[PDB]
């Protein structure tokens, strides 16, 4: 849909990070799904709740059953781990989709998205067309191409007048980057302050006392180690994914996007009553420099009555 | 379109290495399945026939698989399919490299004579080693110290099915060899 | 496809909505096919078919095999188990299968199609159409683009007198938010109510005692919890998508929408002569005001028939 | 393509509902391949091959490997399990798979006419069929079974009682199943309908 | 592409009868590489190796243990079982896929004319041997399987009486893999009487 | 896309390289998730953390549930195993996405030229850092693993001989990986000496 011109260096950072972030919620999901289990061994010395821990050597026999095990397993693994340790990743897949959500929200609002494929097509048809080149290097014309040339020029004003009156889009990129500023934010504070409940060893004392004769269980937990190293990766991508959002504000807050100056593309051209834009067609001209200026360059020679002037009087 | 310059050798072995690969991927899926070697002692402690205890645990009986799958089965009847891989790989790889390279000639019977030396490796190698494929399997571990048992008979499950499928498979690269040995000699019974 | 100018945010919303829907019903599905299962454990003392929950401590044996065992599970899950903790993606699967289906129901319609792909098709082409730039621009006229002006013309006169008489798009697209709020209104009420069902510790008297010897049985289903968050975040999208429905449904009755205006488009233009079309007509014409009110703006010439006498002139000028 | 023109409402909802009902019948083949199996307990108390069915409890014992349990699962699967319940996901991959031939076969190959109509009354009595024969048999899907297999010489029992574990969903598959297959009939009879006037 | 026109009906009816036939091959494939398994339990009482087959009663202790079992069970997998029980998906997916090479000859190799009546005789007699092949030996799968293996020294006993569980399966797939090639055959005969005349 | 005739043979044969090497952390992932155990056998004679070694065969008594050899083995693997050995796979998979990922940064973002100098370089001077990190760890991927955790008073004993099943074809699998890299820095160094020229 040719939108790729409009997400800057920072929109791709952050997309391809939410897309290793999905990766690693998959992962960590059906590890969680197919091979999370907890090994439960009951102990023998209680001392008040609590586990004693004290030729040949003979095998502790517990008298218990492969099923009794099996649902000591079950009770400690729900009731005594914490509830982080086990559902780490489908909270990175609630947090990565939100993530994403906010990212294509305004490419996926109609009263964003029309406003958007329409300045995108109307920049990629003042790419091709050759008033432009012949204005930047500042005659012959072929009627066509100066049809399409006026023409281009008409949509250009039509389309102004109704881009530069509202800033929709602008507010909305606004709500949109403070949104994914304020979860992130609150992402690394749950998370960090949550993380270190992954634990390999885990004492349950959950009394069924009544089905397996004992009530302190020790038990290993085979995926903490990998869910620990996972969290800690994927803590260090929000990081990443953190630092990218803060620019992007940082940049919507480096100065006014509601305004554009044009003063460096007509003071170094010969065409100097070029009109400085405002609102939503400066800002979606602000992305489109932080993609590539050559495109603000292109397309600043259409804003122009002078220009208007000269097609005139070669057309004539 | 090189189909022009792709006469019915190429493409007779661009349809084999398909099937090279596919036999690699199905061998693969079998050593995927975890039940690979199945080992019981030797010599363990009308008539009424009893069965032999032989007083050994689940994962005594794992550990001597492991082991018998380490020590006794053969490195070639452990990774048939994996050498089948990586050896299609190498021949999709230096199939099209004339294609991907009188020079023109000299490149032409250069990959002919490469492709004609590889199939000629392969065939001496499997038909060397295809015979140690066996079902029954005398293992020797020295794991008389945690089990108690010193000799072990042991049997591989998916024998049969390496010794069919390298049977398939050394008839494909047969093939394979007689139409590149046609090319060869095609290609060097004229100037 | 070129149908996204006809759906607005809304059911684009609810488009992702029921997408995320299917994810976690092939998720819980695949979940209850593998990983669901019972655990199990009989009560050694009882009292009147009831868990009485009664020197190192020992454990409790129970001479049951593995195949007992196997039973014990397999009668306490399908006996004594909830159903909805056993069904509950299928259910959801049941429910985003009948969304999406409601969603492209006017679609597939042949009826609404062809409507639909008619509009849909002189629209754009009425927007790629420069007689619109040279008309609101307002002689700059070929032969060739004059000639498929009047064509364009001829064809917008034939679609709107077709398309005037019924209002069955309308009527389709009511059936449809209808159906839909009215759905999301029975999942939360049924799944709000049932929620509270999946629950991790489960008493069991499946009556086996002839079998394994135990009356009663005390289970653990593993995936309990789970199957409650997954639901309650279900139910949170459900409450989302009625209230996106809720918004539709609200903005289908504020505003007649069978009956369209053009008096700000012919007021900021120079033509007054742009007549206020009904019906369906008027209904996809709202809709794509909720896309953007520029497709309407360029459209809004062609139904003009003052501007039919202007291009009627400039062709009579150019070929005599 | 452009033959959407010659393919009517009814025909969109017909096929439709064909995938719809194919995705039922790879559900139901993959669950019959990975998770079918049953659970035989053999029965202590036996009065002429039948499961006579008579402080603390206690568990019996069996005295059975888990291997003869093997056993025992493989010949009551084999035996008294009854073949439509074994093969029904099977039987219903074949009728999708017939059905969606008898619906795109004039896509593939008066003569069109003659094809349609031909298409049309062996879809009708094809459902009629179909709804009869899986109606007839979805009462041999049963949780609780039990077998009789005389493996006594090799078990030790006569008599078993089986449990179907994935019988009941099965069950939740066969009923919608039949009622896709309603559904089609119902669109049947609309056309039959609509051929009549 | 634009070779329907060079595609008449029995071409496009012995593709699609490929195409079933592969999905066939890579079902039975499947099952074979997941599902497969034999379960054997020793012969208590024996007559001359041979099964005699004769207060409650109790399970029958053998004293294998699992692992045993196992070794028995793949044991008498292979030195027992008939050979086409084991190797009929495989058997069925080289037929099928020469059956395609054969089929899809021409597209990419009156000479033509001459090379498909080669081929059309080549597939034919390939047909002949297919059905030959797989007509003798359908009958030689059987469910319940003798062992005579004579592995006294390792479990104790020498005669087992095993049961294939997916045996069944395989003749019934084989049942119906035999329609499948006569309709490819007949109609492969039938153009080749069609260009005999 | 427009940079297809930019790359010479070397960016090809470093791009096969790369998916060779991609897909054998794919598959050395799936091996991990699949069977990655290690089984441990406490010892019989256990003198302050040493396993001594000092009719018919019979076998050895440990009187451990199969649960308490899952701890064991549990336990040995998360605290007695190195982690590379535990973590081969996910480190390859992570050196699979930045080698790919530098490889084609210039991509995404004379600035190309030094964009591509410093890719260029990183490519190096991770091949050799990869290199030095696999060769001085590659020792570690060993079968018999003496495990000592002393959890005596859950099992009753201190050590296990346990013997990691998925290792030496993991060694394999990581001399293929070295020996890929080793043509992949071989092409590497070209380069270096290309943007060195
Ligand atoms: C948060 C949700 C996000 C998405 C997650 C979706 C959930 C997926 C649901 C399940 C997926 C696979 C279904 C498997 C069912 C069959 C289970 C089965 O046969 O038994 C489990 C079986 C045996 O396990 P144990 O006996 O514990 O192992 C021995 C202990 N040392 O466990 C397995 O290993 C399952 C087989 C492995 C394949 C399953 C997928 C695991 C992840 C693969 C990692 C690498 C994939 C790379 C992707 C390639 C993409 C190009
Ligand atoms: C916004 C909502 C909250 C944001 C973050 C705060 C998290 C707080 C969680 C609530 C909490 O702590 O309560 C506990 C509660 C459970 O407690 P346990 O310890 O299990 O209970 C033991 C006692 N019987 O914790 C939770 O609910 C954890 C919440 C995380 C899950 C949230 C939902 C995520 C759902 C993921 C969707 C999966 C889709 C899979 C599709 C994949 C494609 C195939």
């Amino acid at each position: 849909p040719a939108y790729r011109i409009l997400k800057p260096w920072w929109d791709v950072f952050t997309d391809y990070i939410s897309i290793v972030m999905l990766m690693i919620a998959v992962f960590g999901g059906t590890l969680q799904v197919t091979q999370d289990k907890m090994i439960c061994l009951p102990c023998k010395w209680v001392t008040k709740d609590s586990c004693n821990d004290s030729t040949g050597p003979t095998g502790i026999k517990y008298d218990l059953d492969r099923h009794q095990y099996n649902y000591v397993d079950a009770v400690c693994y729900e009731n005594r781990l914490h509830w982080f340790a086990k559902y780490f990743p489908y909270l990175v897949l609630l947090h990565t989709l939100i993530f994403l959500a906010c990212s294509n929200f305004w490419f996926k609002f109609p009263r964003t998205s029309s406003k958007l494929e329409h300045f995108v097509s109307i920049l990629l048809k003042c790419f091709d067309s050759p008033w432009t080149t012949r204005a930047l290097s500042e005659g012959v014309l072929d009627k066509k191409e100066g049809e399409q040339a006026k023409a281009l020029f008409e949509k250009v004003k039509k389309f102004r007048t109704h881009v530069e009156e509202g800033d929709i889009v602008y507010r909305l990129y606004m709500r949109q980057t403070i949104i994914k500023v304020i979860k992130f934010a609150l992402i690394i504070c749950y998370t960090v302050y949550y993380v270190h409940n992954i634990k390999f060893d885990v004492d349950c004392t959950v009394d069924i006392e009544s089905l397996t004769g004992y009530r302190t269980y020790r038990c290993a937990h085979p995926l903490a180690t990998l869910f620990k190293i996972l969290a800690s990766f994927y803590i260090s991508l929000v990081i990443f994914y953190g630092l990218i959002c803060m620019y992007t504000l940082w940049w919507m807050l480096r100065r006014s996007l509601k305004k554009y100056s044009f003063e460096s593309i007509r003071e170094e051209s010969s065409y100097s009553d070029i009109p400085d834009v405002k609102n939503d067609f400066a800002f979606m001209l602000h992305l489109i420099d932080q993609y590539d200026p050559l495109y603000s360059k292109r397309f600043a020679v259409f804003l122009s009555e002078v220009s208007e002037n000269k097609l005139r009087q070669l057309n004539l | 379109a090189f189909r022009v310059l792709k006469p019915w050798w190429d493409v007779f072995t661009d349809y084999l290495s398909v099937a090279m690969l596919m036999i690699g991927v199905f061998g693969c899926t079998l050593q995927v399945m975890q039940d690979k070697i199945i080992c019981l002692p030797k010599r363990v402690q009308t008539v009424e026939m009893k069965g032999l205890k032989t007083d050994l645990d689940l994962q005594q009986y794992s550990f001597i698989n492991q082991m018998c799958y380490e020590r006794a089965l053969h490195w070639y009847a452990k990774y048939f399919p994996y050498l089948v891989l990586i050896h299609t790989l190498v021949f999709m790889l230096c199939s099209n490299f004339w294609f991907k390279f009188d020079i023109l000639y000299a490149m032409y019977v250069r990959q002919t004579v490469l492709k004609v030396i590889k199939f000629l490796i392969i065939i001496a190698y499997n038909s060397a080693l295809v015979s140690k494929v066996q079902f029954t399997v005398d293992c020797n571990v020295d794991i008389q110290d945690m089990t108690g048992y010193k000799n072990f008979s042991c049997n591989h499950t998916m024998a049969h099915l390496f010794s069919k499928l390298s049977f398939c498979y050394l008839c494909f690269v047969s093939i394979y060899g007689l139409t590149c040995l046609y090319t060869l000699y095609w290609l060097f019974y004229r100037s």
